[PDB]
This record gives structure tokens, C-alpha cells and sequence, in this order.
């Protein structure tokens, strides 16, 4: 029961585990996600940018 | 063990309405309680008890 | 494997349970409920604490003496001290209960007596002094039973409430009380009373410190007894639960 | 996983979940919805590590002893038992009959000893660990012909390299080890009385192979246990005196519980 | 009382008044003096956590 | 017309009824029954005496009293003596049991008191003197009743059994006794315990007078009491029934 | 002839066993199954909790 | 990956990508395709080293300490906290809460020390070094019952080896670990202040398993953590003081940042 993964580039390598426990796996390194407007726009009207922000 | 962040709160019993016993009969009594845990209960961290010492091998 | 003799009440926090008892009195055949949109003046929207204020508040016991009259609870006020049923109800101008009474009194088979526990909806009591109308403190007593008189109270120029039981401090007849929903607690037969009040009132909502709807009273019609060596204190518990408690007109605290 | 809170509401009937008659020797199962005015709440909280085999399946030492290169105590000798140790006796009496495999592993560690001798240039230790069952002949000596374990197994270890480490099957004659024995070893109620009347696990000797230098050195051999695999039947009350011997339940007598002042007093003292 | 079978009874007697308090103890199962000793409290001192609901049966 | 609290066990000759009582409480959940080929090493063919030896051996009465801590019957050893349960049991290498434990007590409306009617499987017990394992003589009490100490026995040069009620002479605490099959005989609800115990061991027969295998106790958590005029001698009655009784491996008469 | 099981979360582990004895075998770390109406509610009778034990 | 540009040419309108309200609370979202002629770039670059797990996922020492062969110092404890490093700390308190799980890795290293003794001729020295959970028995000396590790867990380490590594879990008692606390242990708010009152992971013990020679011998562990399989939320300013205390927030104020003359000056002084 492996998993083949891609390798960072600019291929594959696979992947199996030996232990029961799922914190004895290694770390999650390909999680390239991301959501800035938490922080960069929680405004709560929408904000456009070639609008005048106070009309 | 305790923690005060990690505290339980007290359990406490009083008299509702005082013992009422007739002529003949005895006016002091006993109760005795029970402690069980609930479906939901549930104890994590392995660790070892304090309760069992030793200070050399035994024969 | 049942019995019409066992019961348990639960309420919020509280649970209550009766090993000996009769049936629930519910009102006049009314369980207690919320104010409809058809019936509501107050146009503000109403708080509805919920578990917080509908639960068993256990008011100070009294002993029930050889020689003891009778006692009398006001309802808005003798809670109007307690928890958040006693905060939401000077925070706010108007409010809204029912109650569930449960009047607790045991003692064992050598033991005789028989209790009336009746709720009169609108006890307005006379005065001892003709002229004059009993005083606040005099009709009141905040979860501490006020106490009726085994005999008359002078008319000096007083305000004090005429007591004696017998006209139960009302000008009518003690024995009539029956009509108002109630139950009775033979020590022969029984171990404590349960009433269930819905909201007697002529008006939607009222304000809970300016007028007491409800009046609990609990007179010994046959005396307590007991031959010696039988337990001498018998106390009487009242706990009373608050049931669908609304409350509108909020402000700043109090009443005056 | 452990159960969810119902939502529960007011209540005034004449069911009643709360009373009844402890006498019965049956547990209530009454549970905060049937009290109070409950929320529904969700458990996720799983009973995993509180299973038989994570309570008990944890290496624990239960003995250890020293032999040397020289002098008298050249090799050692182990009669088993996993009463000599407090910790692990007191775990699997939680129960009157466990069964199990065992992993046992060794940590064997030398020390160098003070000497006058001069000179010292020890070479690497290799050490013979060696299981006897019961019946078969005991080395008397570091060089006893007993030493060959043509069929009895042994484990040659040098210095240096990972915990030597074995498992060994359910070597009971019954279909379940017995952790308490209410009876005798002879049939005229006589002889000895409790668990040792059914201890006969063998002895495990242990040596060095080589004496390595010119200088004294000294070993000591803890032995690990590891239950896996186990089954336990009829549990019983943690042992709450402290352990007297290693072949019996003798116990000085101690109090119930530590004391606090009032039955009022929501402090330990 | 901790040396006897006294441990284990709750006194209660008729009164001249109720409200009296019968006992009180806190809500720590596996530290309090009163549950560390228990069937529940032996165990819970072989883990580092807990969580649950528990059952006091009175008799 | 009936009534959890009404019972009647029969079995062989004997009859036992119960006008007070709690459930009968079976074993660890199983039911005494035969070994099973499956199950089985002794290759003979047993004797199964049924009638004979499964019936109700009821042993001498004991009295509790205000100060009594508590008692112990071992359990082959009890009915070791007994009719025909005792000579198959002599006659024979290999034995297997299991019982209907019946401890009687019954007392009035006046009295007050609380048993707890245990079943230990393998009490194997401690010594006063450290050094030494007790005696048969001091472990041992065929349908005599052995009794615990009410205080801790002495540690000179004994094979006394450590008596103290409160480790209950296994060294562990006699408040958590109830995880064995057991009962209580509180004497406010209660008039007698029933515990039916299944063949508890680690192998399939084991011989009856080298072990006993199961331990009845009887210890007051809650003293006996009365005021004065209530009957002071209250009697505790022990009967025990084996249970699908089977016999492997006959000989001459004895054990030594 | 390997086995693909869970691991303990809040995956899987592949494993394969090379030794010929079940005792050179891992620890059964995944057995949560339970009955505690062994020792809770040992009676004879069933009892209901909504009614009274006595009757 | 990173976002490309997008070839821009001239405009005259009234559309205004670059005046905005600041005072909002929202930040603008302004790219040079906005204020200039852009050309079109095809971007490639990526995000990924910059990830929460390759931020923090590296093996930092979070403490280390000496125990020794002979003398007082024969074994150690480490009440365990990653707030005596300002390393790791001030990554983990760039957020309010993480979560995740840990990888240990320990490098013991011993040096002989200076003594009169002769003839010194040292054995393969073997470690321990054992977690005791928030409540359970504490090494009294290097002998005492409570190094049988029968429950808590242990690594037994003989030397020349590779390092010791083992993973644990998200420990807590929470959803999440709490990096800060603005509040009290006590009701009554009082008490501990601060993330102290939180921090109840346990001790964690070493010692040698042997002595190996006649002669001193002190060891030193160093404990490195690295949070693997980490989420964290609501993230915040790196700290700019420098750390005082590794049980509170405790700093000594310091300025904005370095200076440099002139706000016209294009260097730093
Ligand atoms: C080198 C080979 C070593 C073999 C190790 C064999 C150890 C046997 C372990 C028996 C286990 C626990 C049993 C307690 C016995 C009893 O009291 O009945
Ligand atoms: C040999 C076993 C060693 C086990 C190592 C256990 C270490 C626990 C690590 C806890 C991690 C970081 C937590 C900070 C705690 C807090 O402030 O809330
Ligand atoms: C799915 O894994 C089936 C293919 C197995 C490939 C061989 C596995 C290599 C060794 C794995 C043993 C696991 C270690 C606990
Ligand atoms: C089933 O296992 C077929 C797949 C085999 C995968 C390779 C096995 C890896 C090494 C195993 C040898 C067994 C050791 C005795």
C-alpha cells in the first residue's frame, strides 16, 4: 500500500509506512495553499480597486 | 492531578427536609456512596501510578 | 413494574423526585406557556433566559410546629432574590411566569397531620387597623414564609395584616380555599404537593415588585402529633420553578 | 469512541432514572441527560489508549543483576518471575488470569572496576545469555559443558550494538497464566501456599563470553517485559498496600484512603 | 476513620433544622483523597488526562 | 398479580423462597453449565450426580452484631463435608462447580444494618508474619464461618491470616470488593442476596481440596442496629448449591 | 502478502510480517471493542432504568 | 506558484486603482500593471519554501543539560518547555495557537573529565532518558524504582550509535496549543499570569544506565524538537525585545528599529 508523489522541480517518489500511528509520519512539506484575504481585505463591504474606496 | 486552570468544581449534600423517625426506631443513620463513570467518560496520557513504590527487589 | 406514587421533575439544573405523593395540580387545567403575537402589547422583543431562570429555586425551610397556624408566600417576590430569576426581573419593566410548587413535607407512620397547599391567584390581604392597608414589609417576605396568626391581630393604628388563619388574612372562609388549585399533604398518605401555574393575570404581562399574582399558602387543617419518642422537628421545604419566563422592557436596574 | 449527549428538555413524570436500589449489585446507568437539561454534544474521545494491550504492552523491567569478569560472580542466575518488580506485578493484578506473548528485550552495560592493575587495554565484551527450562541441567560454573545450548536457546550479544531482544510464546500448561492461587501444592492442603505453587518458568543464566581485559569489569543485565498480544479475565481491586515479597501476597495493613480534616473539606491535608 | 469501615459511612442524623451540610468533596476523581483510592481513581492515576461524566449513586 | 421482589429456586430436594429481595445476580454473566468436549483434557468419563449433589447444603447460622466485621467461607471447602458433594469430592482427583450462593438475614422496620454478599474468585490470602503463608487451619473453616478482625492481627511467628476487614486479608481495599459478583443486604430494602456463580479457573477441572477456587464474604458496611426492645440476636444463614457438578479421575477415599 | 490497515488519527500503514511464529508478531494496539454489562448490570432480571428497581 | 504580469499599455480614465482609504482596515491590492505600462512576465517562481510546515519543520535544540558518572549531578530533569531558545520560540509566537505533532531527536555526547585516578579504561556507556507525565512517580536518584519505566516511556541509548528519535502527538488538552495567555490559573484573577499558567507537558529525566569507568565521565543531552504535520492561526508581530524570561512575556522596551540620519539618508549608520 504505497503513494507515489511528485518530487519538487522547476518526477515521482514513492511512498510506503511502517507505523500505526499517524503521528510517526513525515512532515506535509507539499501543502502550497493560502488564503490572504483573512487578513489583506476582511473588510466586510466589498472594496474594488478602481473605485473610489469612500464615495 | 490537579491544576487549578484544569478545575472541577465541588460536590456538595444538605439537609432538604431534616430526618423524620418514629418512637422505637433509630435517629441516626448512614448513607454510602458510589462512584462509576459515564458512557462518555474517558482517560488519555499513559503514565505510571503514584501509588506503588519499591526500594529494592523483592524476595 | 410502575407506581402512580413515584415521580421526578426535571427542570434546568434540577431534578426532583417524590417517592409518596398524589397527582400533579396543573392550574386550571392550563400548563404554562409563552405570550402570543395575539395576545401581546409590548412591542419590544422579549429575553427568554430558558435554563437559566426555569429551574428549581429551594426556598428556607420552616418547621411545622404542634402549635403553627399556617405560612404564606408571596410569588413574584420570595424568587425575586434568587439567581438570574431574581436579576432579569429588575433589569426589566415587565415579565411573564408560571411556576411549578413543590411543597416538601415527610414524616414517618407515627406521625399524623394534614397540610392545605393551595396557590391563590390575587391574595390581596386586609389590614389589622380597619383605616389603613398592611404595609410592604408587612405583606412580604422575600423566600422567609410569612406566618399567619392563630388568633386576631389588634387594630391600633397599625398595618399590620389580619392574620388569623381562619379568614386567611382575606375576609373569607379558610375551609373555601379548595376552590383555588391546591392539594393536601396527610402525613398518612402523602409526602409532599406539586402545583403546576400557568400565568393568572389580567393584563398580558405586569411588573414583577409593584403586584404579586400568585400567593402560596400552607395551613395545617389537622395538626402535626406524634407520641414521644417520635422525632420532634418536622420541617416543610418549599422549591418553586419559574416555567416559561419572558420578560420585556429592559433599563438600568431596581424598582421605584 | 465514547457516546454523544442527547438534548434534553424539562420533565414531569413518573419515570425515574435516578432512584433505585443499589442493592441489586447492578451498576446505574443513568447518564447527565437523564438529571438535567442536556445539550447535544458530540464525542469524538475514543477509548484507544485504554485498551488491555496499551495498558499493559509497555517494556518494564522486572529484574536485574550483576556477574564479573573475575572472582566468585562470573555468571549470573534469574529464577523468573515478574513479581520481584512493583510496577509491572502491580498492573497485571488488575486481574485474576492473563494470557500472553512476551517481547523480551536486554540492556546488558559494563563498568569498569578500580584495580591496581596497570596497564589496561580491555578488548570488546561479548556476553551469553541463556534460558534453562525447567528440568535441564544448570551451569555450575562460567565453563560448565552447559554452556553449548545444543537445544536450549541463548542469545550472544557484543557490546555496542542495539538491545538484544526476543518473543517468546504463551508458555503456560494452563489456558490462561494464573496471577492469584487460593490453594496449596499438595493434595493434603500442605507444602506452599499461593502463586508460587504454579511458578515453574526455569532460570535464566547469563556470562560473559570473554573476560576482555587485565582489569576487573563488572556487568548488570536488566531484563525488559513486554505483554503483547494479552487477554485478561476477572479483574479485581488495584493492590493498594505495598508489595512484601516476591512470592506471596503478604501485605502489612494500611488505611483506606489519605485523610483531610471534615467530611466538609473540599482539601486533601 | 481512614483505618476502618468508617471510611465508608456518611453520618446522617435528625436534626432540630435542615440546611446542614452532609459532606463535601470536589470534583477531582483521580486526586482528591476521597476518589483517588476508588476503582475509578486507581485507574485514572495510570493516565495523565480524563474527560467525562460520573454517576455518584447514594444508598 | 406480581412483584419483583418475590422468589422461589428449586433444586433437587430443595426449595428456597423470598418475599424481599433484589434480581439474583448470575455470575460474570454466564450460567453454570458442564465442560464441553471441546473444552475437556481428562479423557475419562465423569460422574455428574445431579439431584444428589446440586441442591440446597444450607450451613450453620452465624450472628451479626453491632460489632461484627465480617466473615469468609472458602468454597469447596464448606461443602467439603456436606451429604454427597462431599464424598464424590473425595473420590475423586478432578472436580468442577458452580454455585447458587443463597446469605439469608432478615430483621425488622426497626433495624438498620448493610451487608456486602461477595463472591471472590481466588482470595488468595496474606499472613500476619510477613515471613510466613497461613496455615489450612487458619485459612480454612468447613461450614463454620471464618471471621475477619475488626483491628490488625499481630506479626509475631504466625501463619495467621492478616484479618483486617478493610484490606479484607488480600491486602487491596474492601471498598472495590465490588467488582466480584455480589449483593447487598441492606436490611431497610433487602432480606437476602443470590449470586449464581459459573466455573471461574484457568483450567478446564482442578482437584477440590488442593484449591478453592471461589471465596464467599459477608461484610457489614453499615452495622447493625435497633433501639431497645427491637430483637437484638439477628442470625445471618448461609446456603450454598452446587451447580452442574462433574467428577473425572476416581480412586480410593481421600487427599493427601 | 502485506496488509494495509489505519493508523490511529482524530491514513494507512502497510504492513508485512517475516517471522514464521504468530509471537514474533506487533501488539493488537487496535482492539476498541468493549462490554462492560459483564460487571455494570450483572443481574438476572433486566433492569430498567425509567423504573423503579424495586417493585 | 507566483502570479504573472500582464502587459499593460497607457489609460486616461477615471478608474483609480492607486487612490484608495487606508483608514478601511483593508489592505490595497495596487500590482505595477496598475500605476505603469507592464509587460507580460510569465512567473514561475513558487511559493513553496514558505509554507507554515517549511517554516517550522527543522530540528531545533530546545534545551540541553549535563548529568554525571559520580558525584550529586548523576542524573537530569527538564520541565519541558521551547521557551529557553529564542530560536524556535519566536517562530512558534509568530501565531496566537499551533497545533501539531513532534519529532524528538536527543544527541547525547560525553567528555572524560580531569581526575587523579590511573589506570582508567572506560566501558560503552548506555543512556536513559524517560518522560514522566503531569502526575506519575519522579526519579529520586539515579537508583530509585522509578526508572523501571513499566508505564511511561523510555529510550535506553548506548553510545557511538545514531541519534535517538522518536514522534509524539498533539499532546494537549485543547484544540490547539496556546502560544499566549492574557489571563489567570485562579478564578479569582489571581494566581499565575501568562502562558505559565498553561505550560503542563511533564519533566523528562536522563541518567547512565552505567558508569563504564573508574574514571568521571559527564554527558550532556541536548533535546531538539521539529513540529511536523503544524497548523497554525491568527498570526502576529515577531517580536522585536529581546526574551528575559522563558515563563513570560517580560521584555525591556526597545526601539521601533535601528536609525540612520536624515529621512533622506539611503543608508543605514
Ligand atoms: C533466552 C530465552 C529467554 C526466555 C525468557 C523466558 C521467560 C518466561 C516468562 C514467563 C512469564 C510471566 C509468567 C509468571 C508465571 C506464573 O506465576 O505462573
Ligand atoms: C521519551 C519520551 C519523550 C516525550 C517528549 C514529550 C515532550 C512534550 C512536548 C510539548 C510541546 C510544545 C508545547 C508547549 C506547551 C504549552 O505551553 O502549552
Ligand atoms: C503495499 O505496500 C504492497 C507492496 C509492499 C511492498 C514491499 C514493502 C517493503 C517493506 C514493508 C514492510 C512494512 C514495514 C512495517
Ligand atoms: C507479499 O508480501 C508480496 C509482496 C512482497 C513485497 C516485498 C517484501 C519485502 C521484503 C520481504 C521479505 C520477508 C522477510 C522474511
Amino acid at each position: 500500500g504505497a503513494q507515489v508523489s511528485t518530487q519538487k522541480t522547476g518526477i515521482h517518489y514513492t511512498n510506503i509506512n511502517y507505523y500505526k500511528d499517524a503521528a510517526s509520519n513525515s512532515a506535509n512539506r507539499q501543502d502550497f495553499t493560502q488564503d490572504p484575504s483573512k487578513f489583506t481585505e476582511p473588510v466586510k463591504d466589498i472594496m474594488i480597486k478602481s473605485l473610489p474606496a469612500l464615495n | 492531578a490537579s491544576d487549578e486552570y484544569t478545575a472541577g468544581g465541588f460536590i456538595t449534600c444538605w439537609y432538604q427536609t431534616n430526618i423524620v423517625v418514629p418512637a422505637d426506631a433509630q435517629s441516626s443513620c448512614y448513607i454510602m456512596c458510589f462512584v462509576s463513570a459515564c458512557n462518555d467518560f474517558s482517560v488519555r496520557l499513559l503514565k505510571d501510578t503514584p501509588f506503588i513504590s519499591q526500594e529494592n527487589f523483592f524476595q | 413494574g410502575y407506581s402512580d406514587r413515584v415521580r421526578s421533575i426535571t427542570l434546568g439544573n434540577s431534578t426532583i423526585t417524590t417517592q409518596e405523593c398524589a397527582n400533579v395540580v396543573v392550574g386550571y387545567g392550563v400548563w404554562p406557556d409563552y405570550l402570543k403575537d395575539s395576545e401581546a402589547t409590548a412591542e419590544d422583543q422579549p429575553t427568554q433566559p430558558d435554563v437559566a431562570t426555569c429551574r428549581f429555586y429551594t426556598l428556607d425551610s420552616v418547621q411545622w410546629q404542634k402549635t403553627s397556624p399556617g405560612w404564606w408566600w408571596k410569588l413574584p417576590d420570595a424568587l425575586s432574590n434568587l439567581g438570574l430569576f431574581g436579576q432579569n426581573m429588575q433589569y426589566h419593566y415587565l415579565g411573564r411566569t408560571g411556576y411549578t410548587i413543590h411543597v416538601q413535607c415527610n414524616a414517618s407512620k407515627f406521625h399524623q397531620g394534614c397540610l392545605l397547599v393551595v396557590c391563590v391567584p390575587e391574595a390581596e390581604m386586609g389590614c389589622a387597623t380597619l383605616n389603613n392597608t398592611p404595609s410592604s414589609a408587612e405583606l412580604l417576605g422575600g423566600d422567609t414564609a410569612k406566618e399567619f396568626a392563630d388568633k386576631p391581630v389588634a387594630s391600633g393604628s397599625n398595618k399590620l395584616v389580619q392574620r388569623v388563619v381562619y379568614n386567611a388574612g382575606m375576609g373569607v372562609g379558610v375551609g373555601n380555599l379548595t376552590i383555588f388549585p391546591h392539594q393536601w399533604i396527610n402525613l398518612r398518605t402523602n409526602n409532599s404537593a406539586t402545583i403546576v401555574m400557568p400565568y393568572t393575570n389580567s393584563v398580558p404581562m405586569d411588573n414583577m415588585f409593584r403586584h404579586n399574582n400568585v400567593t402560596l399558602m400552607v395551613i395545617p387543617f389537622v395538626p402535626l402529633d406524634y407520641c414521644p419518642g417520635s422525632t420532634t422537628y418536622v420541617p416543610i421545604t418549599v422549591t418553586i420553578a419559574p416555567m416559561c419566563a419572558e420578560y420585556n422592557g429592559l433599563r438600568l436596574a431596581g424598582h421605584q | 469512541r465514547v457516546a454523544d449527549t442527547v438534548g434534553t428538555g424539562p420533565t414531569n413524570s413518573e419515570a425515574i432514572p435516578a432512584l433505585t436500589a443499589a442493592e441489586t449489585g447492578h451498576t446505574s446507568q443513568v447518564v447527565p441527560s437523564d438529571t438535567m437539561q442536556t445539550r447535544h454534544v458530540k464525542n469524538y474521545h475514543s477509548r484507544s489508549e485504554s485498551t488491555i494491550e496499551n495498558f499493559l504492552c509497555r517494556s518494564a523491567c522486572v529484574y536485574f543483576t550483576e556477574y564479573e569478569n573475575s572472582g566468585a560472580k562470573r555468571y549470573a542466575e534469574w529464577v523468573i518471575t515478574p513479581r520481584q518488580a512493583a510496577q509491572l506485578r502491580r498492573k497485571l493484578e488488575f486481574f485474576t488470569y492473563v494470557r500472553f506473548d512476551l517481547e523480551l528485550t536486554f540492556v546488558i552495560t559494563s563498568t569498569q572496576q578500580p584495580s591496581t592493575t596497570q596497564n589496561q587495554d580491555a578488548q570488546i565484551l561479548t556476553h551469553q545469555i541463556m534460558y534453562v527450562p525447567p528440568g535441564g541441567p544448570v551451569p555450575d560454573k562460567v565453563d560448565s559443558y552447559v554452556w553449548q545450548t545444543s537445544t536450549n536457546p541463548s542469545v550472544f550479544w557484543t557490546e555496542g550494538n542495539a538491545p538484544p531482544r526476543m518473543s517468546v510464546p504463551f508458555l503456560s500448561i494452563g489456558n490462561a497464566y494464573s496471577n492469584f492461587y487460593d490453594g496449596w501444592s499438595e493434595f493434603s492442603r500442605n507444602g506452599v501456599y499461593g502463586i508460587n505453587t504454579l511458578n515453574n518458568m526455569g532460570t535464566l543464566y547469563a556470562r560473559h563470553v570473554n573476560a576482555g581485559s587485565t582489569g576487573p569489569i563488572k556487568s548488570t543485565i536488566r531484563i525488559y517485559f513486554k505483554p503483547k498480544h494479552v487477554k485478561a479475565w476477572i479483574p479485581r481491586p488495584p493492590r493498594l498496600c505495598q508489595y512484601e515479597k516476591a512470592k506471596n501476597v503478604n501485605f502489612q495493613p494500611s488505611g483506606v484512603t489519605t485523610t483531610r480534616q471534615s467530611i466538609t473539606t473540599m482539601t486533601n491535608t | 476513620k481512614v483505618n476502618s469501615m468508617e471510611a465508608y459511612q456518611i453520618p446522617v442524623r435528625s436534626n432540630e433544622g435542615s440546611g446542614t451540610q452532609v459532606f463535601g468533596f470536589p470534583l477531582q476523581p483521580g486526586y482528591s483523597s476521597v476518589f483517588s483510592r476508588t476503582l475509578l481513581g486507581e485507574i485514572l492515576n495510570y493516565y495523565t488526562h480524563w474527560s467525562g461524566s460520573i454517576k455518584l449513586t447514594f444508598m
